[PDB]
């Protein structure tokens, strides 16, 4: 069965960084890419970035600079890490599985919020 | 980027009513393009992918179209469980971006 | 004859392969591209009486007749020095035979091994289809 579970810190601040993890189970993260996208209380969503099964990644370009993604095929898990937090990095952590060209399964969701 | 303009932001609708949801891409996205529902408090879920093909377990109400740029979701006679959000999002090359969304709620 | 990609591509897309059984066009030609190198009279000699033929290399004891093969099944209905031609219809109409649904392109150990995961419509961007 097709599963991707997010963890996170849940609160941080403009001083720490940030990691979220995407533990996936049903698949092989070298077959498959996992993106990252978020969605901003009550806003639309957006895609950050995400990570191939060969391990290439290619980031939103507005915030390339401040994430980066990894992951370990062996531990089925993959991780964003993002710094220089802003409030407005406060929003709904997603993981999804591409399965060429589309996203079709998605974890639930970690909420993030970013204070002072 | 290739940024996407969804419409309507917002649409009120019977059930057994028609609406369509468009998405225009600001290039030319070769139909990479996916639709997702999401409903209060869910992870978005896919509806369309390539434009026209329905994911697995898809009511076939739902029918997308397109080509170029200019993109349309169409629900047919829709249902209760058809309101919450939708969103378009092109595969076209990186980055990704998403339309702004369309709710789709009771009127 | 060896295809450049987007004329591959373009083939493959003329002859319904562009999301056939969901699969994007770019698997297709990915797939050629390390199967046969985009060589249309490609030929491998396998340990048992099989060998693949052409394009997408397909194997003689199963899909294609070469009549050399211990144990054909022609699941094709096909030569397989049908296989080894210029025009892809062949080759492509086989392969549609072979991928019934959404995880037939195992069929081909390149395409799972060096294609699945990967920025597979990289093989056609830019190609004017």
């Amino acid at each position: 069965q097709v599963q991707l579970q997010e963890s996170g810190p849940g609160l941080v601040a403009p001083s720490q960084s940030l990691s979220i993890t995407c533990t996936v189970s049903g698949f092989s993260l070298t077959g498959y890419g996992v993106n990252w996208v978020r969605q901003p209380p009550g806003k639309g969503l957006e895609w950050l970035g995400m990570i191939w099964g060969d391990g290439n990644t290619d980031y939103n370009s507005a915030l390339k600079s401040r994430l980066s993604i990894s992951k370990d095929n062996s531990k089925s898990q993959v991780f964003l890490k993002m710094n220089s937090l802003h409030t407005d990095d406060t929003a709904r952590y997603y993981c999804a599985r591409e399965r060429d060209y589309r996203l079709d399964y998605w974890g639930q969701g970690t909420t993030l919020t970013v204070s002072s | 980027d290739i940024v996407l303009t969804q419409s309507p932001a917002s649409l009120s609708a019977s059930v057994g009513e028609t609406v369509t949801i468009t998405c225009r891409a600001s290039g030319n996205i070769h139909n990479y393009l996916a639709w997702y529902q999401q409903k209060q408090g869910k992870s978005p879920q896919l509806l369309v992918y390539y434009t026209t093909t329905l994911a697995d377990g898809v009511p076939s109400r739902f029918s997308g179209s397109g080509s170029g740029t200019q993109y349309s979701l169409k629900i047919n006679s829709l249902q209760p469980e058809d309101f919450g959000s939708y969103y378009c999002q092109h595969f076209a090359s990186t980055p990704r971006t998403f339309g702004g969304g369309t709710k789709l709620e009771i009127k | 004859k060896v295809f450049g990609r987007c004329e591959l591509a373009a083939a493959m897309k003329r002859h319904g392969l562009d999301n056939y059984r969901g699969y994007s066009l770019g698997n297709w030609v990915c797939a050629a591209k390390f199967e046969s190198n985009f060589n249309t009279q490609a030929t491998n000699r396998n340990t048992d009486g099989s060998t693949d033929y052409g394009i997408l290399q397909i194997n003689s004891r199963w899909w294609c007749n070469d009549g050399r093969t211990p144990g054909s099944r022609n699941l094709c209905n096909i030569p397989c020095s049908a296989l080894l031609s210029s025009d892809i219809t062949a080759s492509v109409n086989c392969a549609k035979k072979i991928v019934s649904d959404g995880n037939g392109m195992n069929a081909w150990v390149a395409w799972r091994n060096r294609c699945k995961g990967t920025d597979v419509q990289a093989w056609i961007r830019g190609c004017r289809l």
